């Protein structure tokens, strides 16, 4: 930074010659009728002037300015009104970690959905709140089989769990929904079954693993962890 | 102990990047919505990890070199302590002595983010057989971190500047095999005192 | 002497947080579930040790300078008694000046703690070797402590930022190398009366 | 001739601990803990309440200006001219507050649990000892019941100050490292016949 | 304080009745109101058109909306990506919601075709007009009910819109 | 009547009112209408999950060899005599649980929940190490209490 003193410091960096108050260098910043000429003595007039007396100056085709996070503007029709370029806008300044985001209503509006579908998908009716028969065995033997085949897998038994702690009409509703055959593919949410089959032996496992985890619902909670505890040890 | 070595890390995609969440009520709570979330902050920003992946690089290339590099990854294997990867890294006596911050972005996950349509198509059909979705990271998207080498040595930052040209080589982080996760770094290296908080 | 130095010392978390849980029973009911369970209190809420960090610090950034500061963290070291660290934290047979709380959450563990999946990857095959859950504290939660310096001198206040500025660039808790820890720590220091409770 | 009682009732707001005092149960828990936490023989903690309150208005008098006797000083002999030896207790006649031990409200399983503490290495940043040391978790609510006989006016205010300067420092040990902070709920009552 | 909140969609979650909600604490003058979406919306465009100035749908009944929809949607003509326009419309503003409908209905005067998806199965040109207008007319008097309603009547068809 | 329980402090002020976006929870009551937030529900929904949840043979002589070299080859560590020494003290069903536990090899990736043995050993080797830790502790199991006692002390002081 070389730094030279007149009858004034200036200071001459990279980013600009600056100058607070007339050498013969190249002068970038004045940090400043008397006060005309001493600009005018300047060669290679300053870029901006810090200072009735700015508007003078403005006239003397020379720029002015009177005396944290980045801001970026994301809202673009202005309007000469009262002088100035300008626009009616509202909208929304948001903080981020390292910037300032200025977004408009689209924005929230678009939060707003997306916060919407989170509310609105967090319960799901009787939630902590006809079933078909089967004796304890039979479920024991169709689950075995059946996760032994990969058709009922630990996440279906976490799932099931899961499901059947917020109570009876939830996991049937989980059940339903794993059992249902899409009519415009053909296909069920049970995990296909591992070994050589047949379509009508591989629906008919489909139709035990409803019907088993629809007659385990019935049963009591803690009847139902430890038949499927044996299995999924987690869960 | 002077010194500290300061290795500012910066990291451009050049391809979809994908981390899965790890967090389970927050992976829950994005599995209602789209099947693969990306690993995300509570400030809404992207982390991958990072150390592991320097780690595994100067793993298999020091091994690749023949050296005297253990291997952590195999199952509950335990770190000898005399590798060099024991050293920056860490053994089961002495912690490491590069401290890997996360890779977080300098953007949001609503710049950044994006749900993804993935698909299964049958062989002989040629049709679309299963349908998922996955959140992944755009391209040109910059994560930043800082490694912090404490004791530095004199090959520390050029074990790590390979360990980056191996992550740019191999992928960062998630399906790596499908395309996933080609990155570029670029390094601001440094060398500060360690008592330079002390003024 | 007439004087308290309160350091009223506001932490926000940049990153992932993980500080063990210490309690034998907490963390046995807690490995039914997570193998690395987090501090908390039985009012359910995030604790972490805050006078250790700032010993380790002050420690290695003045024995950095050169001065004659003792070590307390070998095996069997005792403390001297005459450095500047002794002092403002304590000696055997002379107890510390700076009473330096736990750095406890603003929010509960419902909020900011998170079960996260960390695994480990073979190398060789990229597959999953181990995996294992750990509640790890969520980004931008705020965590409180008060350090009450007895009997101020001039240094401490800026000692203390300085070690701040020290956790802020390392960290603090558990898993430092991985990318946990990373912090960012405000100041609000008050010169009080020690008499202020007597009215 | 009425006698002050205060019904002192304790929070444990950061973990607490006080050591234990007696030697054989120490012996006996040292196979667990190596810092076992001061408890009963009725599976319950007690916390010293005398010395804390004392200590609190020494050093809040002492700098206050009225002058006080130094006492965990070198010799700690005490005179019987000052305020806090006409409250805390005087090498001649007794002291007029009665301060009963903090028994706690709850027993040894519910609140009392071991812990780790640790010494780490500044280079390695690595464990160099381990020990194990028992503490009082938080919430836990003890209990216990000054007795101030020939009550002065400034009493019931000099106890809640000297309460606000042990919530602000800690009950107990390890009070540097955070262990120790509470919340005191008082209330108070005088007795005149039964 | 005062819910300017239709307190209706209110599922019991164990032995508390409770419902999801995202809106608006207007605290004014001793209110201190409850107010929803629709009026951030009004005082949006306050604002929007007070700045700026300084420079008859019909009703069918719910039960034979859910009969149309699910006709309909056996039939091919509301499908699952009708649903979900709909429901991004819906949640767009209402007005949003009759341009698309009207976008959707609107025999093109030159072609001669609506922008419904066709009917599958036989059915005559005058019975599959009759269903473009029962399209038309089942979705335009969901567009009257609030937001959660619609939401519950379209997620029986639409799992996940 | 109605209370909100969320917090009221951070409040924007737009279009002249003060204004705030919300998200939670509008709970009925007996006649209390209450604004809950984020947080009550996460407490309810805690509540009412963890609720609903809550209601052979061998040589001494072999035996003290084979624990020798388990112990150093790190297949048996002080943590596996801890637990084997609690789940003794529970009984001797527990503790062949816990045994069994230990060695399971799940059918998904042929993993058993013991130490790798460190060392330059084979498959096969590692998998009669690991029938060996099998055996050797399951012989232990009928042992009495005072002898298991006596042998774990050589090898986990603590336990
Ligand atoms: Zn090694
Ligand atoms: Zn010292
Ligand atoms: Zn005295």
């Amino acid at each position: 930074t070389k730094i030279t003193f007149y009858n004034s410091v200036f200071i001459e960096t990279h980013n600009g010659n600056y100058l607070f108050s007339m050498p013969d260098g190249n002068v970038d910043y004045l940090i400043l009728d008397e006060l005309i000429d001493y600009i005018e003595r300047l060669k290679y007039t300053p870029y901006k002037v810090f200072l009735i007396l700015a508007k003078r100056i403005i006239s003397k085709k020379i720029r002015v300015e009177l005396p944290k996070k980045v801001v970026l503007n994301i809202n673009d029709n202005m309007c000469n009104f009262a002088s100035y370029r300008l626009m009616p806008f509202s909208g929304f300044i948001v903080e981020k970690d390292d910037r300032i985001e200025i977004n408009d209503k689209n924005w929230f509006d678009m939060i707003w959905n997306e916060e919407y579908n989170k509310m609105r998908s967090q319960i799901v009716a009787e939630d902590f709140s006809a079933l078909p028969d089967m004796s304890h065995d039979k479920i024991i033997e169709n689950i075995e089989y059946l996760f032994n085949i990969k058709i009922l897998s630990k996440n279906r038994i976490k799932e099931f769990w899961e499901e059947f702690c917020k109570g009876q009409k939830a996991a049937i509703k989980y059940i339903t929904q794993v059992h249902r055959k899409n009519p415009n593919t053909g296909r069920r949410n049970w995990n296909p079954p591992e070994g050589d089959f047949t379509d009508n032996e591989i629906e008919k496992l489909y139709e035990t693993a409803y019907n088993t985890l629809l007659s385990l619902i019935k049963y009591d909670k803690n009847k139902v962890y430890n038949i499927l505890i044996n299995f999924n040890p987690k869960l | 102990a002077k010194t500290m070595k300061k290795i500012y890390v910066t990291m451009k995609t050049l391809s979809p990047l994908y981390t899965g969440e790890v967090r389970r009520e927050d992976k829950e709570a994005a599995q209602k919505r789209v099947n693969f979330p990306v690993r995300k902050t509570a400030t809404n920003k992207v982390l991958i990890p990072f150390k592991g992946a320097l780690r595994s690089a100067l793993e298999i290339m020091l091994k690749a070199k023949g050296e005297n590099v253990c291997d952590t990854g195999e199952s509950r294997a335990r770190p000898c302590g005399r590798c060099v990867t024991c050293s920056l890294f860490g053994s089961m006596g002495r912690a490491g002595r590069a401290s890997v911050d996360f890779l977080i972005s300098n953007d949001t996950k609503e710049q950044i983010v994006r749900e993804s349509t993935h698909l299964r198509i049958e062989r002989q059909t040629k049709s679309a057989s299963d349908t998922f979705k996955g959140e992944e990271v755009i391209e040109g998207a910059t994560f930043t971190a800082t490694i912090t080498i404490s004791n530095p040595q004199e090959k520390d930052l050029s074990l790590i500047q390979s360990a980056l040209k191996f992550i740019e080589e191999n992928g960062i982080g998630g399906w790596l095999n499908k395309g996933y996760g080609r990155v570029s770094f670029e390094v601001k290296s440094e060398d500060v005192a360690t008592d330079r908080f002390l003024k």
